[PDB]
């Protein structure tokens, strides 16, 4: 039951003085402003406007712009004054079992419409929250009101929904955004609001958003908010993203000292900086590719660093397995390297 | 009715934590606006990051509204984020009035103390960023992990994060000769020295360690046995006795040695951590000292898994013996 | 408000690692650079059967067999010719007995075999014959009291017989006990109030509206009284109450053990609990007669399920029968009903089998049970199929979905039949040549090793569709594993993964498959060369036989390679010993039995042989000697020999 | 619960058979006369794992998306990472080339395809390539084991390029 | 009512050996807040007297008397499971690992209603009442963080003492907040001391050479030396020091089995084996208790070089024998390829 109140307070919601969110400044309104994932916008265009919409599963990573894409369809095919006349928002904040698929659900999609005559929309939000037998009893409401109802369903685990389910909608998936198209939309942004910013500072920002606009603006803000310059380093410690220069000194270390002198470097560099070996084992591996090595030291490297970061899923010493990490590089390169 | 002394003997009021100065400077500025902001807490842990926030909450706060405007909880649950999410809606959702008897109201947002803030996966953290900007103007939180790393990115650009390095030696042995003398028990100076070294720095498992041993005792003199044996600290000669019959060359005395140790009780894991603690400091080859590591590390997962320490440890002890006796 | 939220570090000046630069060693600046050219995939097009089984050609004829058999009915003598060969099959079964009664009952259909073969006496019934005479004994006293109840109506105008009121039935689902009920209730003239699971019962209406069925007389005494009416709320007869699955409790059902006390604690006449789960023994409190059916005998009930298909103008062999009992765990209800649907389709396969111990035999229903026969030609036989080389695309994917069809149930297909699957004589348990020999038998055991390598990565590094040790620990366990099933309708509301299920059935079947495909031809490989072998004079097949048990032998293929017999009978053992009241308390379960059980063992049968040489009867004296109040069955059980 | 199957008989359906699924949607093509290239039924087949539920499905999202029938455009529409390009990724590995296998698999990566299909096109692409059993034995264990490091939470490119790396030193190790 | 539990000492003055930690356990409870206890130590070695005996002095003697309660619970996937415990009026006792994956439901709710019986139940005694939980090693990852939320939610209502044999499988946060109290397994002396007593406490006198053999064969796990010196005394009325002390039964099945192993290297012998090992299982021995004994069989032949590689195979195949469900296959699969390498090792 609602929590519909805190979205409608939350939209025209700033103190408009001081505070400057500006992720929440720059928002797409229709399909034609959405400026990323133009052939499945004009797909949804052309399935519209032939009355040949068939049900949809809108799913990706978070923030990739599926709830306002939907949003933007559902105010173009009805107009605002039969919107909740046709169409039901829901998701998964209000769980209370299945009775949300055999309650709203599927008294709705029973029914013809109030004032005028039209096939109606639901949308639901976070899906992959909903239950197997949730799901399971959706399915069948899906099958028998098909023809007078079309379904929407957003989500962003594409396998944890149950086969049938995927049989009875076509999919689209709302991919990263390509950062050649994403450089002008934060150029944009750096030029409206006079931040200085070097080409370390695009190549970083692109890097740590994966191709999300909204996290992109939020590293943004919060680096010009707490240094008032943004740069690799700013942005990196802001963030608290480990340093490439520090992760360079760490390969450096393991590739160019003994055991123990790099072993207690790269322990004081952990305490010093409060890193987590998982994250060194990320950029590690990024740097595995990028360094030229002979085939058996990446196969020989690339399977160790995996065997580490199985090992310390489970919860063990961290140190022991830092020990490892370091004695992975010590068999081959630097035997190497002696050689 | 009486407490443990971690929580007894934590600082009353910020300027009171020691080794700390931009923290305590920060914290102290913004509790004279007022507005404490949203607080993410790293380092090692026991460093006195909760002993910050409880004493931050004490200066903002009333005592009596202290316990009511904070919930301390912790998120690796094992019924998913969604029970721990919702007992958030809950505390934010209830609202008593508060006031101060001083001469100062109090701020209208709430305090959620979560701990553990490096051990969720990426999604329950995405829901919990959402629950933050749920509650953004209601309730500031305090997330307290051991590394700011494994925050995803969201949550630290709207958090002001805070590093907790480790206390230099000198200042928590002063720190427990203060607690020692406050709770009137006998100890050696050599004592006290014994339990910070085999407390690694944890001034928290540090005192733990120190009311539990006064509450053995009874009163009397706190050994080196007994600090020894309360911490799980394996004695050293019994490490010096697992090389000895690595480099001895015989698997018989190898299996008596581990028989030994696990008769007495003693766990594979304090075995496994200080034989790791001797190679790595050693003059042994970095061949054999990389061969060693990873079969600790492996013998860490197996014990991990289930696995008997028996045969673990007669494994590791083989791959040592081997190791050795291959230059022998 | 947007506050800055800076990043506060402890930065103090030195530490030779604050402030870092990039290494000047070359090999870290030899960045390569990064290359995204990917294949273009629009002009590469995809072949037919590139990722699959296209083939251009397709089978026309060898499907679509329509059966339109016509059962000619059996004269007497083609009958008489199977019931010997039954005979000869099972030399210990009643023959003569069972067939006239079903002759009977079989002399357009609208009713199933279940009730079609509903036994109406209680000698009719297959198994557990101590426990169907002592309910019929029961309740042949029952109706002797209420015939001298009668006696003494009409002449008008309990520490010695020990009659208990109520009996609680308990055994395995499907066993028969709702079937004797019924059948001795009818033999004696007993007219049965059922009270259900299924109909509402709740403790003021039960009461109210069954407590005169045991307060009072019955109205009609004469005419229709053999019928059944089931209870729900939206010569003489003798009421006769039933309660079929007291152990199902529903929130609905409030107040029922406490009402059924009060039944049984008021009653005059005879009422009857049945149930299947052990459980309700314990935790029901009341004074009450206990009778236990046990798992009928696989060859009885294979015999009697043949006798039914016989009458039904079928011939099938007993070992067919023994495999789908197994299957099920040797239930009868779902061997009778399975048989049903198996024989009103038309039979399986018509394959001739000339045995004296005619029409064709219809072995074959063992794999329609599960399935096979919808992955399979009706040509193709199952160990026909395993015993050849896989080579085919098609035929490996039929071999897939037959590991994936039994990795469902979490069952070992290849490895439960290994005896019987590898290229190797199998027989049921009663120099340079040399070097040739032993290098044989080691090539071999090279490769049944790497097969147990494999598996034993399959259990452990692979996952399972179902996880196992779900609510007990894994098998073979004493401490529980009574996982009675669900009684409330709440959802579980539970995250489980299903994706993480089909895809690891697949995954399994896939290793699985490989490895026994691997191994096998390995083992023909090896056994190639034992040509020149036998040419050279040493023949070492008595050391590549497999020695399996005769159980064993008896079914085409079997679901599991250990004795569950040996497990149910060591695990009521165990239990049965360790709920004495001296050994009641102990905490270490593990410690209890790995310590107290082998030196009670050596007690016992330290105390037997000092039985066996004449000696003093106080050796008998000393369990009861400490108070340990241990059974004698258990003790000569434990006295034998450790296996 | 057991004593519904008890009650009852039980039958069996399985996944059906390629040939099957052929014929039906050659006959559903015929009776809505769509135009139609033989990549487009592979592709369309190979979508719909013994599932022809999804084969019609995704027919009519191909028909009323592109209205014609080709790989292509069926790997538009229901957004697979493609078959070329992992039947590549084992052929690599069937020569041991560790770099653009790692290439193309950080492009699949960079084209937003989760870590759980990737596995499942994986296995369900050197199942049916052709090359040796005994490799082919040790790449299934292989993924299946990375496989489970995805399914207990463990998800990252580093699981794979550890995969990848398996599975190129198999060949390289006898 | 054997020697072990009618010869069991009550109280804490009356224990043999180890006076010292249990003069601390004294100490502890008389400053009469002790926190939560965690006791470790090898097999017989004397966790369960010690822990009864600190039960018998925190509370009065109403300790001493038990019973057995059955408590049936829904699971959260909503599938009851019934579980017996042992119970008194003071403490509780729960072994959770009869669970299995739902270690964690036999976690919460007993002790919640133990919290709920502190909320019920008043005697004006202690603020608490302890419950033992028993074999803690086997609680799974999520049924160990359930207790630590169940003890960071109950401190001031209930207290727990937590019998096992290693600490390993107890997570670090758990091992933060219990005391640790090592239970070393007794020496040879203090075992013939004990058994010299419990034999005079019998009536019966023996010679100190059947008293040291005897304590050497038990290998310090005290509860078998007790039981086996019964077996003794059964064997013999009067105790003689060449009596031939009883070997376990299911142990020399085990040495026969490994005299199966050494003596021929056939697949049909692999298969014999494998029947063995079945009866084993049959006989309900748990799987690593097999495997040490059947490895410390057949190391008593292995040469130098192969006994160091048997140990890394077993130790790997015993990892994933835990990391697997039925142990079968992973014996199966060390005993095939220690096939592999003797037969390897005796052609060269
Ligand atoms: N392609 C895009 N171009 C511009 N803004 C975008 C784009 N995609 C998303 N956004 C921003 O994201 C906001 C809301 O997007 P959402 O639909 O909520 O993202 P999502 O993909 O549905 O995943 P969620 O909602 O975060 S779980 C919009 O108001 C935009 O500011
Ligand atoms: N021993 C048997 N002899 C003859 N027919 C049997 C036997 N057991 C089962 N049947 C048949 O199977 C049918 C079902 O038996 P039931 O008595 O209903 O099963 P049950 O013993 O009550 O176990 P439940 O109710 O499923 S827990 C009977 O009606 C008979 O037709
Ligand atoms: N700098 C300090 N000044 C005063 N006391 C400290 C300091 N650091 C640690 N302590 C003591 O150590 C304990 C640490 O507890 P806690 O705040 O939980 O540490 P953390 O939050 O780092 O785990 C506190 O109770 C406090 O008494
Ligand atoms: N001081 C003692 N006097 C007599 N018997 C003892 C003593 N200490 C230990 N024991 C015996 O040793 C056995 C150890 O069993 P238990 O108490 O369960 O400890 P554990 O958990 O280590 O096996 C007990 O049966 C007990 O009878
Ligand atoms: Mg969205
Ligand atoms: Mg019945």
């Amino acid at each position: 039951m609602e929590t519909s109140a805190l979205k409608q307070q939350e939209q025209p919601a700033a103190t408009k003085i001081r505070n400057l969110p500006w992720v929440e400044k720059y928002r797409p309104q229709t399909l034609n402003d959405l400026i990323s994932h133009q052939d499945i916008l004009s797909t949804i265009q052309k399935f519209i406007n032939e009355d040949r919409l068939p049900h949809l599963l809108l799913y990706g990573p978070p923030g990739t712009g599926k709830t306002s894409t939907i949003l933007a369809c559902a105010k173009q095919l009805y107009k605002d004054k039969e919107f909740g006349s046709m169409v039901l928002e829901l998701n998964a904040s209000d769980d209370r079992g299945i009775d949300i698929i055999r309650g709203p659900i599927l008294s709705f999609a029973s029914t013809r419409t109030i004032f005028k005559k039209g096939f109606k929309l639901v949308i639901l939000d976070e899906a992959d929250a909903m239950t197997q037998d949730a799901q399971n009893a959706l399915r069948r409401v899906i099958e028998k009101f098909t023809e007078n109802t079309r379904f929407c369903l957003i989500c962003n685990y594409l396998s944890k929904i149950i086969p049938a389910l995927q049989s009875r909608c076509t999919r689209f998936r709302f991919g990263p955004l390509t950062p050649e198209l994403m450089v002008p939309r934060l150029e944009h942004v750096v030029e409206e609001e006079k931040v200085d910013i070097s080409e370390d500072g695009m190549k970083a920002l692109v890097t740590l958003s994966s191709g999300d606009m909204r996290r992109a603006l939020n590293i943004l803000q919060s680096t010009n908010m707490a240094f008032g310059k943004v740069t690799e380093e700013t942005v990196y410690t802001c963030t608290g993203h480990p340093l490439k220069s520090d992760i360079a000194n760490i390969l450096d270390w393991m590739l160019n000292q003994d055991f123990t002198t790099a072993y207690r470097n790269i322990t004081e560099l952990k305490t010093l900086k409060g890193l987590a070996l998982h994250d060194i084992l990320t950029e590690i591996h990024l740097f595995v590719h990028r360094v030229d090595f002979p085939s058996s030291v990446r196969i020989h490297l690339l399977t160790k660093m995996a065997d580490i970061e199985y090992r310390l899923s489970v919860g063990t010493n961290e140190k022991i397995q830092l020990s490892s990490l370091i004695a992975a590089f010590q068999v081959t390169r630097d035997l190497i390297v002696a050689e | 009715k009486p407490v443990p002394w971690v929580e007894k003997y934590r600082p009353k009021c910020v300027d009171e934590v020691a080794f700390q100065e931009e923290v305590v400077a920060v914290l102290k500025k913004s509790l004279e606006g007022a507005d404490l902001p949203n607080l993410l807490f790293y380092g090692p842990p026991g460093t006195g990051k909760t002993s910050t926030i409880l004493a931050a909450a004490r200066e903002l706060f009333g005592p009596e509204l202290f316990r009511l405007r904070v919930l301390e909880l912790n998120a690796s649950d094992e019924r998913g984020i969604q029970v721990v999410r919702e007992k958030v809606k809950n505390f934010a959702q209830l609202t008593v009035s508060g006031s101060r008897s001083d001469g100062k109201p109090c701020p209208p947002f709430k305090i959620v103390i979560l701990d553990e803030a490096d051990s969720m996966t990426s999604a329950a953290q995405a829901a919990l960023r959402r629950t933050m900007e749920k509650e953004s103007k209601t309730t500031r939180f305090c997330l307290i992990c051991n590394y700011v790393s494994r925050i995803i990115e969201p949550l630290t650009s709207r958090c002001s994060k805070f590093r907790f390095k480790p206390l230099s030696d000198k200042i928590q042995q002063q720190r427990l000769l203060d607690i020692a003398k406050k709770e009137n028990v006998k100890i050696s100076d050599e004592g006290i020295a014994y339990l910070v070294k085999v407390s690694e720095g944890d001034l928290r498992k540090a005192i733990t360690f120190l009311q539990s041993a006064t509450r053995l005792t009874g009163g009397k003199e706190i050994t080196e046995k007994v600090i020894t044996d309360i911490a799980g600290v394996i004695p050293a000669e019994k490490i010096d006795g697992v090389f000895a019959a690595c480099q001895s060359g015989s698997f018989d005395k190898l299996e008596a040695v581990v028989k030994d140790l696990i008769d007495e009780g003693h766990a594979a894991t304090q075995l496994v951590n200080q034989l790791h603690d001797v190679v790595v400091e050693n003059n042994l080859s970095d061949k054999q000292k990389s061969i060693i590591t990873e079969k600790l590390a492996e013998v860490d997962k197996c014990l991990a898994d289930g696995a008997d320490e028996h045969l673990q440890l007669i494994s590791l002890c083989a791959t040592v013996m081997q190791q050795l006796s291959q230059n022998c | 408000s947007f506050q800055r939220v800076v990043h506060v570090q402890q930065k103090d000046d030195g530490c030779c690692l604050w402030h870092l630069k990039p290494p000047s060693c070359p090999l870290l600046t030899k960045f390569k650079e990064l290359n995204t050219k990917v294949i273009d995939l629009s002009k590469c097009g995809i072949a037919l059967g590139e990722f699959s089984t296209l083939n251009s050609k397709l089978k026309s004829g060898n499907s679509a067999a329509v059966f339109m058999r016509t059962r000619k009915e059996f004269t007497e003598e083609v009958r008489n010719l199977l019931l010997e060969e039954i005979r000869w099959s099972n030399p210990e079964f009643s023959l003569k007995k069972y067939f006239p009664l079903l002759l009977k009952k079989q002399i357009t259909e609208d009713m199933l075999w279940t009730e079609k073969y509903q036994p109406q006496t209680a000698s009719e019934l297959i198994g557990n014959e101590l426990a169907i005479k002592k309910l019929h004994s029961w309740l042949k006293d029952w109706k002797r009291r209420a015939e001298l109840e009668e006696r003494q109506n009409l002449k008008g105008k309990e520490e010695e017989s020990r009659l208990c009121n109520t009996v609680l039935i308990t055994g395995p689902t499907g066993v028969g006990k709702t079937a004797a009920v019924y059948a001795c209730a009818q033999e004696l003239g007993f007219k049965i109030f059922e009270v259900n699971a299924s109909s509402q019962r709740s403790g003021r209406q039960i009461l109210s509206q069954l407590k005169e069925a045991t307060q009072s007389h019955q109205v009609d005494k004469q005419g229709v009284n053999s019928q059944k009416p089931c209870f729900f709320n939206s010569k003489n007869a003798t009421s006769l109450i039933l309660f079929e699955e007291v152990d199902v409790i529903f929130d609905e059902d409030a107040g029922f053990l406490n009402a059924i006390k009060t039944f049984m604690a008021t009653t005059k006449r005879p009422v009857i609990l049945t149930t299947s789960d052990p459980t309700f023994s314990l935790m029901f409190d009341g004074c009450f007669e206990e009778i236990k059916f046990s798992t009928p005998s696989l060859l009885n009930v294979a015999s009697y399920l043949q006798m039914i298909c016989l009458t039904e103008n079928f011939r099938t062999d007993v070992k067919d029968f023994v495999t789908l009992l197994t299957a099920n765990t040797c239930d009868i209800r779902k061997s009778i009903l399975y048989l049903q649907f198996w024989i009103r389709s038309g039979g399986g396969v018509l394959e001739e089998r000339p045995l004296t111990l005619l029409p064709k035999c219809d072995s074959g229903c063992a794999e329609t049970l599960f399935g096979l026969k919808n992955i399979f030609s009706p040509s193709e036989d199952l160990f026909s199929f395993l015993k050849h080389k896989i080579t085919m695309k098609e035929e490996w994917h039929k071999f897939i979905q037959l590991l994936t069809e039994f990795q469902m149930r979490n069952v070992d297909f290849l490895y439960s039949n290994l005896e019987f699957i590898l290229p190797l004589p199998v027989d049921t348990i009663p120099t340079t040549a040399g070097k040739k020999c032993s290098a044989l038998v080691s090539h071999c055991l090279n490769s049944l090793s790497e097969f147990m390598d494999n598996m034993s990565f399959l259990d452990a590094l692979l996952t399972d569709v179902r996880e196992q040790n779900k609510y007990g620990r894994n098998d073979f366990s004493w401490t529980n594993g009574k996982v009675t099933s669900g009684l409330c309708d709440e959802f579980s509301l539970e995250s489980n993964d299903g994706w993480t299920s089909q895809s690891s059935g697949e995954l399994k079947a896939a290793a699985e498959a490989l490895s026994f495909t691997k191994c096998s031809s390995a083992i023909s490989k090896a056994l190639e060369t034992l040509n020149s072998c036998k040419k050279l004079g040493r023949d070492p097949t008595n050391d590549l036989t497999f020695y399996v048990s005769q159980k064993r032998n008896n079914v085409y293929f079997s679901q599991s390679a250990a004795n569950l017999d040996n497990a149910w009978k060591r695990i009521s053992v165990i239990k049965s010993v360790f709920s004495s009241r001296s050994l009641l308390y102990v905490g270490n379960r593990q410690a209890s039995i790995i310590e107290y059980l082998p030196t009670l063992r050596n007690i016992c049968k330290t105390e037997k042989l000092k039985e066996q040489g004449k000696s003093k009867r106080r050796f008998l004296h000393y369990f009861e000697g400490i108070h340990l109040d241990i059974p004698k069955e258990t003790v000569n059980t434990l006295a034998a020999d450790f296996p | 619960i057991e004593p519904i199957q008890s009650r009852c008989a039980v039958l069996r359906y399985t996944k059906l058979t390629d040939a099957q699924i052929l014929t039906r949607l050659m006959n559903v093509i015929e009776k809505e006369r769509v135009p139609y290239t033989d990549d487009g039924l592979e592709a369309i087949i190979f979508t719909a794992q013994g599932d022809m539920r999804q084969a019609l499905n995704n027919l009519q999202s191909t028909f009323s998306g592109f209205g014609f029938i080709n790989s292509e455009n069926v790997f538009k529409v229901c957004d697979e990472p493609h078959p070329l390009l992992v039947k590549e990724m084992i052929q690599h590995c069937v020569n041991a080339n560790i770099d653009e296998a790692y290439k193309i698999l950080a492009h699949l990566w960079h084209l937003g395809y989760s870590p759980e299909d990737i596995i499942g096109n994986i296995f369900r692409v050197c199942k049916t390539f052709q090359m040796a059993e005994y490799l082919k034995l040790e790449f299934i264990k292989e993924i299946g084991y990375t496989h489970m490091k995805i399914a207990e939470g463990v998800n990252s490119l580093l699981q794979m390029a550890g995969l990848l790396a398996r599975l190129c030193q198999k060949t390289m190790a006898p | 009512s054997l020697w072990v539990d009618k010869y069991r000492p009550c109280s804490l003055g009356r224990l043999d050996y180890h006076k010292e930690q249990a003069a601390q356990l004294r100490n502890l409870v008389q400053c009469g807040d002790f926190p939560h206890l965690l006791v470790y130590g090898p097999s017989g070695a004397g966790k369960k007297t010690r822990i009864m005996c600190i039960l018998r002095e925190l509370y009065g003697v109403g300790v001493e008397k038990l019973r057995i309660e059955h408590q049936t619970i829904t699971t959260p996937s909503k599938k009851k499971i019934e579980i017996s415990t042992i119970a008194s009026n003071y403490h509780l006792e729960v072994n959770p690992s009869d669970a299995g994956n739902s270690d964690r439901v036999v976690i919460q709710e007993m002790l919640k209603t133990v919290a709920q019986s502190q909320q019920l139940e008043t005697n004006s005694q202690r603020d608490f009442k302890v419950v033992l939980l028993t074999e803690v090693d086997k609680l799974t990852k999520d049924a160990q963080h359930a207790l630590r939320r169940t003890m960071e939610k109950y401190m001031s209502t209930c207290r727990l003492i937590l019998c096992c044999n290693s600490t390993s499988k107890v997570i670090p946060p758990i091992r933060s907040r219990c005391l640790a109290v090592r239970v070393p397994a007794p020496s040879i002396e203090d075992i013939c001391h004990v058994l010299s007593t419990v034999c005079k406490k019998e009536g019966l006198n023996l010679p100190s050479q059947l008293a040291h053999r005897l304590a050497e064969k038990s290998c310090r796990n005290l509860r078998k030396a007790l039981l086996m010196c019964e077996a003794c005394r059964v064997q013999q009325y009067p105790f003689t020091a060449d009596q031939e002390i009883p070997e376990t039964d299911w142990e020399v099945y085990l040495r026969e089995t490994a005299n199966a192993i050494v003596s021929q290297q056939t697949p049909q012998r692999l298969l014999e084996v494998r029947g063995r090992l079945y009866e084993l299982l049959t006989h309900c021995i748990p799987p690593e208790i097999i495997m040490k004994g059947l490895l410390s069989e057949l190391l008593h032949n292995c040469d130098g070089q192969l006994k160091g590689e048997v140990a890394q195979m077993a130790a790997y195949y015993e990892h994933r024998l835990q990391l697997g469900s039925k142990a079968i296959y992973h014996l199966e699969a060390f005993v095939a390829k220690f096939m592999a390498l003797y037969k390897k090792f005796m052609e060269d």
